């Protein structure tokens, strides 16, 4: 998790490209062919220029930016399916699968009108687990990933 | 979950075609097998079916009848193997008193079957009843079952699809008595769908197979959202609370040959069509009590709001002066062709239904003054001494009419 | 948007060929499909058609008739599937009184259809009526519909293409009564296109198929600019305000075989030709009230100004002494061949039309003095007691003639 600096940033460099730099790099450090050497020739080329031309500094950054972004979108959607994951969030977070909750509310009702204690946190995770099976939803995937929390004592 | 109690020839058939429609919708094979294309289905099946170790699905249905012929024919159909032979019941060997007497006689086995079916469901919600109120079988047997059920299960809903006798056509000569008694029992025990052959066949025009296909269509469209979970209206009790006698109407009641006119069908035009008396399948500035419109297919809530606004401004409807509709949306089954771009079903409570009883009362009063066809009734124990039952039933119906 | 109400055999046909012309212009397939070349079309279609979920387009038309034969033949045409079977209406089973009586009898279904069609349009502008004033069907049914429509919809325009009986030819023996009554109703309710078989066939010379093809041409050319939005005259009300009884004329009324003479056709020569009595399709220094010329094809406003100047100087026309024309331009459909370099249509209001009624009045007065063919009229309820209706209608027409 890196950040950006402004109190040391140059003057003639705009913050817009500064943000572009901060993203194109972190998208590599986190991520742990021909798209590698050719840009090295581009950067080296600028080192030969006897005059710093911002109008050209962006035409090399933005292409590098758009290439990694195009490469990242390929993974964030196709390989790592986002649609399936968003479909999970809409169902459970946003009450998309409301039919699961009317049963969970039907069961785990008396154990919540009382003030919360140190034991109620587990008294509901089971009831929620009794619920998913009560709606014939049988999937060991994405079932243990959902853990209800009880903000107790603060 | 839910149970279905269908009585008499009318109810037996009603059930046959209702389950035909259901298995068509959910991709259930005639034998109870599941088709390959429907293996990964998302549709909820527990509501009307329970699966078996053999992977087949069994309806939560019970067959009752005073006579064997109808069910025997059913078991000769391609759908025969689907039903549960254990649940089906047939009398070993046309009057309401006789029907109720038999009901008193065969309490034990019927309630055995009902209990067995009930204990197999974790979250049973209510009951569904399909029967005719005129014939001897349906009327009396439904009366007895409703009484003993409301007594046995005081925490379950009881929904019925009661078929009313034709009146313009002069079928049961003793229909007034059976109808009046069944209505007594319905008011005194039934939680909540009136049906008449007259207007039903009128709309069909303008065999029992097609009539009851339409009726099963109505039932399935009523239960769609429950079958297909969504966001709102995820329970039968939600339905009932939003309305509470009823009448129904369905827009896309089109023959298999009448698909040629693929009319651009908005939501506005449908919801409008559901309002006209013509589409109300049943036959004093009488007004409404409640209206519900369930819409299938693509739907934009902006369109729904616009339609509601325009209809409200056009004041095509009338409401009670002493009290302050509803438009719910569902999703079509992914299997049956979507020949209709958007479709609509309407269930409403309207005061005009009172007239029905006024006719039957008029019919009944038109007989009780001359003691017509009471000889058979005196035979049974219930009417062996007197007929105070009849007087109480008539006064109850009169009270209901006054209340309306 | 707009609706078309066509009555009687005359109106039914008129509609058939009018919609034929429309579908030809807009590239609409006979079955309602859209051709590939017209997929990206810019022409506005909502005005006369509404599309359907099946991508087909349906006319905003309703078919009415006392007899089945004509419409039955229509539905055997290649264009049959295009129309909406729901809207079409046919009487299950030649007099004006009978027609109006039936209109009173069949109010409900007709207005049901009309309301259904109306609610499908956001910005309905007016009504279009096509009928004949002589025959029993058209006259009486149009009378009834106009009355109940002006009553029902007090904020919509009502335009008609009324066909007048031939007079030089002695067709309806009872024509004077029907014509006089229809004229009464037209004055008393009609917002705004007179038509006669005599002069129409005269110009045709110098079957009903060709006559009504010409009539449909007139109608389509009248509605062109509305169909094809431009800068000015972008609404029917704009048309009506610029003029307000009418007569019409069209220059390029040329056979499919008469294209051999490709005459260099300016705008000046066309607009000139539209003025002559010969081209006026209908048959005291009588003068004009208003003139409108819609011009199709390439047009230079300098040419238009020059033509207007020259005609004004040549004083070929006469105007009212007590009050102070109009030349609108449109664009041809991109599909039909532009066999004409520039074409012109004229609609005018001229005092001479009064003569028409003077003839019919003379006809009617030539009968009322001897009570000819009143036996059938007495049969109907409207003329069961007396015929004060007739006297009022005659006096109204006399008042209109005096006003002219």
């Amino acid at each position: 998790q890196f950040s950006l600096r402004v109190e040391i940033l140059p003057s003639y460099i705009p913050v817009r490209v500064a943000e572009k730099i901060l993203f194109v790099g972190e998208s590599v450090q986190m991520f742990e062919k021909n798209q590698e050497d050719t840009f090295a020739a581009e950067l080296h080329r600028l080192k030969q220029q006897p005059l710093f031309s911002l109008v050209d500094f962006e035409q090399v950054v933005d292409r590098i930016r758009s290439t990694v972004a195009e490469h990242l979108w390929k993974l964030m959607v196709e390989e790592s399916d986002l649609l399936g994951q968003l479909k999970i969030i809409k169902d459970f977070y946003l009450l998309g699968r409301g039919e699961l909750f009317q049963a969970f509310i039907d069961t785990a009702q008396h154990m919540l009108k009382t003030p919360p204690t140190a034991v109620t946190e587990h008294d509901v995770n089971v009831a929620f687990q009794q619920s998913a099976h009560k709606v014939l939803l049988d999937d060991d995937n994405l079932l243990p990933l959902l853990h209800l929390t009880i903000e107790y004592h603060g | 979950e839910i149970i279905t109690l269908q009585l008499g020839q009318c109810g037996n058939q009603i059930g046959f075609e209702f389950w035909k429609q259901l298995c068509a919708e959910h991709g259930i094979s005639p034998e109870g097998i599941v088709e390959e294309f429907a293996t990964e289905g998302t549709d909820r099946k527990d509501v009307f079916f329970y699966q078996a170790d053999d992977e087949h699905y069994i309806p939560r249905a019970v067959l009752l009848d005073l006579e064997p012929r109808v069910i025997h024919s059913i078991l000769n159909s391609p759908y025969a193997k689907l039903y549960n032979p254990e649940n089906i019941y047939l009398s070993e060997h046309n009057n309401w008193a006789s029907g109720f007497s038999q009901g008193e006689k065969i309490h034990e086995d019927i309630f055995d079957i009902i209990d067995r079916e009930a204990d197999g469901s974790d979250s049973l919600e209510g009951f569904v009843l399909c029967h005719s109120i005129a014939g001897g079988t349906g009327s009396g047997l439904g009366s007895y079952l409703l009484e003993r059920l409301n007594d046995r299960y005081p925490k379950k809903l009881v929904q019925t699809y009661s078929v009313f006798p034709n009146q313009d056509e002069m079928d049961v000569v003793v229909q007034p008595y059976n109808s009046l008694l069944t209505l007594k029992r319905l008011t005194q025990n039934a939680d909540c769908v009136v049906l008449d052959n007259t207007a039903l066949n009128r709309i069909a025009t303008d065999s029992f197979s097609q009539i009851n296909q339409l009726v099963s269509t109505i039932m399935s469209a009523s239960t769609t959202t429950l079958r297909y979970p969504g966001y709102m209206n995820n329970d039968l009790i939600g339905l009932i609370a939003s309305l509470i006698f009823l009448m129904t109407g369905y827009t896309p009641l089109t023959t298999d040959q009448s698909v040629a006119s693929v009319r651009k069908t908005t939501v506005l035009d449908v919801m409008r069509r559901l309002l006209q008396p013509k589409n109300v399948m049943v036959s004093t500035n009488h007004c409404y009590i409640a209206i519900l419109n369930i819409i299938q297919g693509e739907v934009d809530p902006t369109q729904v709001h616009k339609s509601l606004q325009r209809i409200r401004e056009r004041k095509l409807a009338n409401f009670i002066p002493w009290g302050p509709i509803q438009v719910a949306l569902s999703r079509k089954s992914p299997y049956l062709p979507s020949a209709h771009r958007v479709s609509g079903l309407m269930m409403a409570n309207h005061t005009s239904i009172s007239s029905l009883f006024e006719r039957t009362c008029r019919q009944y009063d038109k007989l009780r003054k001359r003691e017509a066809f009471l000889e058979q009734f005196r035979k049974e124990d219930m009417f062996k001494d007197n007929f105070d039952e009849m007087d109480t039933s008539r006064e109850i119906v009169q009270q209901l009419i006054d209340e309306y």
